[PDB]
């Protein structure tokens, strides 16, 4: 029979308040499945490139729509290579230590955009982020 | 997990309706194309963030084929909510919904229950939304959903969260992006990392 206190609102803290946006755009994210040797979908939603204002580290962060769970979260490295898929100028693949699942897990990731312009802008900013990480 | 707020959620419905697929879609983001019948029950945690804090559903993904399992009346014990899945492409799965409801409520009197008509992505519904009257009774709720296209895919959980927490304005909020741990890869095997990254670049993206 005990009833319970409507818990309190907490302030919504996104974790990005210490960062600055370099890039923000909706996209579709894929994860390469090592076992089946096929791409598997990881999420659709907004990709962001963020620079910490203090450490100056720049990471890639992505959120799934509606549920707003993280589906990508890893520091961008100069060692990274963005490599378009097939002949597609709407998509790229790269290797990363991702922390979406709150665990540092190696993944090969593919990201596809709606217009080749958006993809070009993603590449451009991505590579631009590494331009300060050399 | 550390959220102090959690719920037992049992997910029921005929085999082939897309229950396990749905849970998985919430779980990893993937869309399992294949049909592998759930054996009995699989328990999977789903955490959501809200303007009132983190909540967790302990989802009991039961198999809908009659044939897999035993005591499912037993799986249902102390369940605080449920989803009943049916397939809008297959009316039998909707006509059987009433037994799922009877069977659940006789084990749990007051549970908020959602009816989901999965697979609305499929071009011709044989069971339209406007034929859905099952929710009429209070503590019931219906949604058209699709695990293929994400249509309404957060809603059953939003609604249940709202019900079980007691806040009709409760909102899912952005999962906080914790700083990713200062741990990079080992470049000694970076020599190796490329070819599987190629295997990737050699593999067309579906569509
Ligand atoms: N077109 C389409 N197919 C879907 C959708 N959701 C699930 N499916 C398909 O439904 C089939 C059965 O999935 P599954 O989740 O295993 O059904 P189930 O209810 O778990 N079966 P069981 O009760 O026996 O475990 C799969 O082949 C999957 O591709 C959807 O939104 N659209
Ligand atoms: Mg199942």
């Amino acid at each position: 029979e005990p009833v319970v206190p409507l818990p309190d609102k907490i302030e919504v803290k996104t974790g990005e308040e210490d960062e600055e946006e370099f890039f923000c755009n909706r996209a579709k994210l894929f994860r390469f499945d090592v076992e089946s040797k096929e791409w598997k979908e990881r999420g659709i939603g907004n990709v962001k490139i963020l620079r910490h204002k203090t450490s100056g580290k720049i990471r890639l962060l992505m959120r799934r729509e509606q549920v707003l769970k993280i589906c990508a979260n890893h520091y961008i490295s100069p060692d990274m290579k963005l490599t378009p898929n097939a002949g597609s100028d709407r998509s790229f693949v790269w290797h990363a230590l991702d922390y979406a699942d709150e665990l540092p897990k190696p993944e090969q990731l593919a990201i596809r955009f709606k217009t080749p312009e958006e993809a070009a802008l993603f590449k451009c900013k991505f590579e631009e982020a590494q331009s300060i990480l050399k | 997990g550390e959220p102090q707020v959690q719920f037992k959620l049992v997910l029921v419905g005929d085999g082939g309706t897309g229950k396990t697929t749905f849970v998985k879609r919430h779980l990893t983001g993937e869309f399992e194309k294949k049909a592998v019948a759930t054996l009995g029950v699989e328990v999977h945690p789903l955490v959501f963030h809200t303007n009132r804090g983190p909540i967790k559903f302990n989802v009991w993904d039961t198999a809908g084929q009659e044939k897999f399992g035993g005591l499912r009346d037993g799986y249902y014990i102390q369940a605080q909510c449920a989803i009943i899945m049916f397939d809008v492409t297959s009316r039998v799965t909707y006509k059987n919904v009433p037994n799922w409801h009877r069977d659940l409520v006789r084990v749990c009197e007051n549970i908020p229950i959602v009816l989901c008509g999965n697979k609305v992505d499929i071009k011709d519904r044989k069971v339209k939304a406007k034929s859905i009257v099952f929710h009429r009774k209070k503590n019931l709720q219906y949604y058209d959903i699709s695990a293929k296209s994400n249509y309404n895919f957060e809603k059953p959980f939003l609604w249940l969260a709202r019900k079980l927490i007691g806040d009709p304005n409760l909102e899912f909020v952005a999962m906080p992006a914790l700083a990713p741990p200062e741990v990079v890869m080992d470049p000694a095997l970076a020599a190796q990392y490329e070819h599987d990254l190629e295997v990737a670049q050699t593999t067309a993206l579906p569509d």
